[PDB]
């Protein structure tokens, strides 16, 4: 094949569609939309509602069991009504699979924490509250965890700046470490880097 | 409706307003606690006032739901300081010791720079 | 092009004049106060203001407001349109009503002492572009222009 | 203004304050304060000195980058004065020692070095000159310290005649020779007292408030030429403010009395040290003198400074006395005017 | 302490505006005519609510809105502010 | 002298030709110690004792709303009637044309390029008259 | 090459140098103003003009894949030199 | 529908207080929400699809030591994209920041004739190719 092209896996496409369908079919409730990638990834996109049976399904269904939680985490999308996606990645040693289950919330809606069904939740969820400000429910012990104590705001919504709103120095006159509002000797240079003419066709969208 | 909303704690003010309370004593009762264990040069009046402050900057929400989160966000903040997590520089960080005096009428502000 | 004329002759400090009548730097507090000083003492007809060619609205409603608060009406530019008559009274009798965009839906267009390409080039641009397309009649009295 | 000295920012770190100071003794008590101040809203800081460059790193965090500038200088090399001025648009003059020297005595640091660096910062169109003089400054004094102070004060309004000249009363803060010196003399057993520390009104200042003092006389076009005092809120006695002293450091208070005459053999003894004394003569013929009240000079609200009360400040310089409920029991003022 | 100067605002299509248009039309000539250095300053707006803005000595101002206002009742307006000064 | 804003260094409005209004946006603040234009007015009525009624520019832009009320509906242009009643009051008094030909002050490329400070003040526009006067050479 | 301000700071070859008034020139006292001597102006003019016996020349700038990305120079004006873009190398057509 | 039981809140969105953004940027900002224009240098369209929303620019001063550009705006920089008008602006109101909304510019569709390049009696006749 083209030396230079990724080769395509179409066997894993149609296994990771039908079990895709297969979750549907069997929790309606709350699965919204399913889809499959090129590179061949199964994305389940469901209600907030329905983060507890969902995981509790896959982790424990016998033709699923994705005991692992891979990795969870948030991303901030500003156009949207509900700004937050809040994403799942799972592994099923068992069928050597992975599998990603994606949900959404706005700045005042809870979560259900998913601590119940992985353990490895408890962090990745007060790293989202930290960075994003989702806030989790019946989570044990919901606090700040990468910022510093008392820092305001969340640093990883894409409204909040990159240089923040305050620094710190030590101030002689107080013998104590001071915040201050931020003032950059140089200001960092934005630069506008998109090509005014369109990259990929296949992913147009409708005038 | 777009208005039937998934609450946090509280279905309503009156539920959240008790909430407020209850945090607004147990900061009140932490002050003496946090001047005597940070060792601050700050009285307990001027700590009291401080906590008092920064409950009337939000006086004016009427949304249960973000009142919520000030209340969380508040417990988390207690809880910092009680366990003694924050260090003296960020109980400290309330009071601005260190920053100027900014001008807040029209002239002031005219002589100094461009900003409204 | 001329955007580079921003970047000399600028005024950069308030200055006023010192005993020996020549102008010097000073700050903002001393060159109003001596402004402020002479604008109490004068009322009426003795203020006067006149406005240049690249003044914003936000300016001239200031200085209109300040001079109208020692009863000074005498607001004046210095480009004359004559008052006889409506005068500035309405709008219409001193715009361009047909609109730019209007020019490329006219079918004969008079110019009276202008030259409309050195006065609004774009304009005149708009002239030619429906001369081209649309056939357009162009009349000119005044001086002959190309 | 030339165009590299209009302010610009909002008074920050990396701000333009458009000052260019030069200060003379900014590795002491009252230079570090002043440094910081003018650190803070970015000016830029000459610093001279005369110490080993080790002793001035507390000041280098002070500025953003290349805001502060060191140089070596000699008190009687004024080519070295004249280097560290002629770029200036203000100068400072915080010289001084408490002690004499052998290389230096009080009218070295108190009337020839700041006659020196007024008269080179005239000639080099040094714009702004502020003098530190002392408020009880008299040449009928008994201390030699406060004698060339006055000398010194009217040298400098010759030679300057724009000058800005502070008088400050006894100075208290974290590094302070007032406060700090009286939790010492608790080191020893004994607490003398000229009289009982009676017959001896003070009227201690705030360091940060006559730091605030210096930095707004800057920028205060009316300050120029004239003469100020900084003086504290509060007039106190001399036994009552020991008393209080022990008091915050949660000391045990044993005063007895002395007079002069054996006073002045206790700081003769201490004289001897090759170092800085615990304590001398004139020190206690200084710590005896009480407070001038001079009325027909500005002070720090003039200035738009309010005076700091020291019982709001006692806690944090003497904190670290203490040998390990918060009654204090503020001491008694004298009744204000 | 007289009257310095008249402001009519106005739309040019909603009914509100209808009868300060017909004084317009009818009578502001004439107005102009008796009030010969008197600025009268028309400007129309769309879906503005009319009034009648009087400018007096040292810059005091009063409005007066003119709301589905007859031409006659535009006319009243004016004429207490050219007589009635503030 | 007290130094204001350039037009690229204000947010201000502008009526051009049509009655359109339009406004500029900050580019670069003004230089050295100049000020917003309306900030230096508004500052010097606090100084007189003549306060004026605002202290943002939303405010004194809510003022030119109350003076003619187009000023503020920014990109759209509003059209002005009464012609006849204009025609009408042109109409009576007669003035006498003067004998002298319309001449417009430019005739030639050569007056377009200065014709105010700033352009006045490009060297640009200093080589281009001088393009075209003198010639390439 | 390197001149010196009526104040004895030298001129960098991009012509900067701090005024008599500039307080910034502080940061030099006890050290020194940094500035390279071997003005790049001066010495690409040194350089002889290449006479070549064509319309077109093209230059790299020596050293092949060491130098710059070729380019193709006209010669064909013969009141100036063809100058190189990249190196400031200049040719003339030779006769023609 | 849902098992979990809402509640119901008329209050217009407003999350200022719980955002962390200091006082003097949220009130004294004012926030432009547009399409961008078209870079003239370039025929390409593609930058044009999205609305943006940027804030007023503040001083920039240079830096004493190296000629740098600083700045004491947090928000300098800060560009956010959004898909419609109407998504920028309840993204801008829940913020509580002041805005301007410009309308987007479409270019007019053109009559476009290759055979009026040869007209026998127009003005459209070129004179070369
Ligand atoms: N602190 C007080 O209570 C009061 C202070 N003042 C005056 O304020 C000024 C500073 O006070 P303070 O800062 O407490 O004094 P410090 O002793 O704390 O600092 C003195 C400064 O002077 C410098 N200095 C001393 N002698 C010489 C010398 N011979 N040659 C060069 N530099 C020298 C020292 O530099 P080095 O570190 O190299 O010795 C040091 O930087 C003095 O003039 C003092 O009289 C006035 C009223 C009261
Ligand atoms: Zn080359």
């Amino acid at each position: 094949t083209r030396p230079t092209v990724r080769p395509r896996n179409d066997v894993a496409h149609k296994q990771l569609s039908a079990f895709g369908e297969y979750v549907a079919e069997i929790l309606p409730k709350y699965v919204q939309q399913v889809q499959v990638s090129c590179f061949n990834e199964l994305e389940i996109c469901i209600h907030p509602d329905g983060v507890i049976p969902v995981l509790t399904f896959l982790r424990d269904h016998s033709n699923a069991q994705f005991k692992s939680l891979a990795d969870l985490t948030a991303v901030d999308i500003p156009t949207r009504q509900n700004r937050f996606e809040i994403v799942y990645n799972l592994l099923s040693l068992r069928f050597n699979s992975r599998i990603r289950v994606k949900t959404y919330t706005d700045e005042l809606t809870p979560i259900e924490s998913s601590v119940p069904v992985y353990k490895a939740a408890n962090w990745y969820e007060r790293e989202i509250w930290d960075m994003f400000g989702v806030f989790f429910a019946n989570h044990p012990d919901l606090r700040r965890i990468l910022t510093d104590y008392g820092f305001e705001g969340h640093p990883f919504r894409k409204d909040f700046p990159l240089s923040g709103y305050v620094e710190l120095r030590y101030d002689d006159e107080v013998k104590r470490v001071v915040a201050e509002p931020v003032e950059l000797a140089q200001e960092f240079r934005k630069f506008d880097l998109n090509s005014p003419w369109e990259a990929f066709p296949a992913y147009r969208q409708p005038p | 409706a777009s208005t039937s909303v998934k609450p946090i704690f509280s279905r309503d003010m009156n539920e959240a307003k008790r909430r407020v309370r209850e945090l607004y004593r147990a900061w009140y009762r932490e002050v003496p606690n946090t001047v005597h264990l940070f060792q601050l040069d700050i009285s307990v009046k001027q700590g009291r006032d401080k906590v008092r402050e920064m409950f009337k900057k939000n006086a004016h929400i009427t949304d249960p739901r973000v009142v919520d989160l000030l209340v969380i966000k508040g417990k988390m903040e207690l809880e910092e300081t009680i366990k003694v997590w924050k260090q003296r520089t960020h109980v400290m960080r309330f009071f601005h010791e260190t920053e100027a005096p900014r001008p807040k009428d029209f002239l002031s502000k005219f002589y100094v720079g461009h900003d409204p | 092009f001329a955007y580079d004329g921003l970047k000399r002759q600028r005024l950069t400090e308030p200055m006023v004049r010192n005993e020996k009548g020549l102008l010097t730097h000073t700050t903002w507090e001393d060159a109003l106060s001596r402004v402020a000083g002479m604008l109490q003492s004068f009322q009426g007809n003795d203020v006067a203001a006149i406005a240049g060619g690249l003044v914003d609205a936000e300016a001239l409603i200031a200085l209109k407001d300040l001079l109208n608060r020692v009863d000074s009406d005498t607001l004046c530019t210095e480009e004359v349109f004559p008052t006889a008559g409506a005068g500035t009274d309405l709008r219409s009798n001193y715009l361009l009503n047909t609109t730019i965009a209007g020019v490329e839906e006219a079918d004969v267009v008079l110019l009276v002492g202008t030259n409309p390409r050195f006065e609004a080039p774009l304009f005149n641009a708009r002239i030619r572009k429906s001369w081209l397309h649309n056939d357009l009649k162009v009349a000119l009295i005044g001086s002959p222009v190309d | 203004l030339h165009h590299a000295v209009i302010p610009h920012g909002k008074g920050g770190r990396s701000s333009v304050s458009g000052i260019v100071a030069t200060v003379f003794g900014a590795t002491g008590f009252l230079g570090r304060y002043v440094v910081n101040h003018l650190g803070r809203m970015g000016s830029q800081v000459i610093v001279p000195h005369r110490c080993e460059p080790y002793d001035t790193m507390h000041l280098r965090p002070m500025g953003d980058l290349g805001q502060i500038i060191f140089m070596d200088w000699n008190g009687r090399d004024k080519d070295s004065i004249r280097r560290a001025v002629e770029h200036s648009s203000v100068v400072i003059n915080l010289v001084g020692r408490e002690w004499e020297t052998q290389n230096f005595d009080f009218e070295d640091v108190f009337v020839k070095i700041p006659q020196a660096i007024a008269q080179v910062s005239k000639e080099a169109g040094v714009e702004k000159f502020i003098h530190i003089s002392h408020l009880n400054a008299d040449i009928k004094s008994s201390s030699k310290y406060l004698r060339s102070k006055a000398v010194g004060e009217k040298e400098v309004r010759e030679t300057f005649p724009e000058a800005t000249i502070i008088k400050p009363a006894e100075i208290f803060g974290r590094e302070d020779r007032f406060l700090n010196y009286f939790a010492n003399i608790r080191w020893f057993g004994g607490v003398p007292l000229i009289s009982l520390g009676k017959k001896t009104v003070k009227q201690p200042v705030y360091i940060v408030d006559v730091t605030k003092g210096i930095i707004n006389a800057i920028k205060d076009p009316d300050a120029r030429g004239k003469t100020f005092a900084f003086v504290g809120p509060s007039r106190y006695l001399l036994f009552d403010l020991v008393q209080y002293v022990f008091a915050v450091a949660h000391r045990p208070f044993l005063p007895y009395p002395l007079p002069h005459f054996a006073y002045r053999w206790i700081g003769r003894l201490f004289e001897i040290s090759p170092f800085e004394p615990w304590t001398t003569r004139d020190k206690v013929e200084r710590i005896h003198t009480t407070d001038k009240i001079l009325p027909h000079l500005p002070g720090l609200e003039d200035l738009g400074v309010e005076a700091t009360p020291l019982e709001l400040k006692a806690i944090e310089v003497l904190r670290r006395h203490r040998t390990y409920i918060e009654d204090v029991q503020p001491a008694k003022t004298i009744p204000t005017s | 302490l007289g009257l310095r100067e008249i402001r009519i605002h106005l739309c040019q299509r909603s009914p509100g505006s209808q009868g300060v248009r017909d004084f317009i039309e009818k009578r502001y000539v004439e107005l102009k005519k008796a009030n010969p250095d008197l600025p009268i300053l028309i400007r129309e707006c769309s879906d503005v609510q009319p009034k009648l803005w009087a400018r007096y000595a040292f810059g005091q101002e009063k409005n007066v809105s003119l709301n589905n206002f007859s031409a006659d009742q535009v006319t009243r307006a004016l004429e207490n502010v050219l007589s009635s000064k503030a | 002298i007290l130094p204001g804003a350039a037009y690229t260094e204000k947010s201000a409005t502008y009526v051009n030709t049509e009655g359109r209004a339009q406004q500029t946006k900050v580019a670069v603040t003004p230089p050295g110690l100049a000020r917003e234009d309306w900030k230096i007015i508004r500052a010097l009525s606090e100084i007189a004792g003549m306060t004026l009624p605002y202290d943002t520019l939303d405010q004194v832009r809510n003022r030119l709303e109350e003076v003619s009320p187009n000023l503020v509906r920014y990109d759209d242009v509003e059209g002005a009637n009464y012609f006849q009643q204009a025609s009408e009051l042109s109409k009576l008094v007669n003035q006498q044309l003067l004998a002298d030909p319309l001449v417009p002050p430019q005739l030639t490329i050569k007056d377009f390029y200065m014709t105010d400070s700033i352009s006045r003040a490009s060297q640009t526009m200093a080589k281009c008259v001088k393009a075209v006067t003198e010639g390439a050479h | 090459g390197v001149r010196t301000s009526p104040t004895g700071e030298k001129v960098t070859h991009t012509g900067q140098v701090y005024d008599d008034g500039d307080y910034r020139k502080v940061r030099f006292v006890g050290r020194q103003k940094e500035v390279n001597e071997n003005f790049a102006i001066d010495l690409i003019a040194e350089q002889p003009v290449s006479q070549v016996g064509s319309r077109v020349i093209s230059c790299d700038g020596g050293g092949g894949a060491l130098g710059h990305p070729r380019v193709y120079i006209n010669l064909d004006k013969e009141t100036k030199t063809g100058t190189c873009g990249y190196c400031g190398l200049q040719f003339r057509q030779q006769h023609h | 529908t849902r098992d979990t039981q809402l509640i119901t809140v008329d209050e217009k969105l407003d999350i200022t207080t719980i955002t962390g953004v200091p006082e003097e940027h949220i009130k004294t900002r004012k926030a432009r929400i547009f399409v961008p224009a078209r870079n003239n240098m370039q025929s390409g369209v593609n930058n044009t699809k999205k609305w943006k929303m940027e804030f007023d620019t503040r001083e920039r001063w240079e830096n004493p030591l190296m000629g740098w550009a600083s700045t004491a705006d947090p928000l300098s920089n800060l560009v956010l994209t959004f898909s419609t008008k109407e998504d920028a602006v309840a993204f801008a109101e829940k913020n509580g920041w002041s805005y301007d909304v410009e309308e987007r510019k479409v270019p007019k569709p053109k009559s476009k004739s290759y055979g009026a390049n040869f007209s026998w009696n127009k003005r459209t006749r070129v004179s070369t190719k």
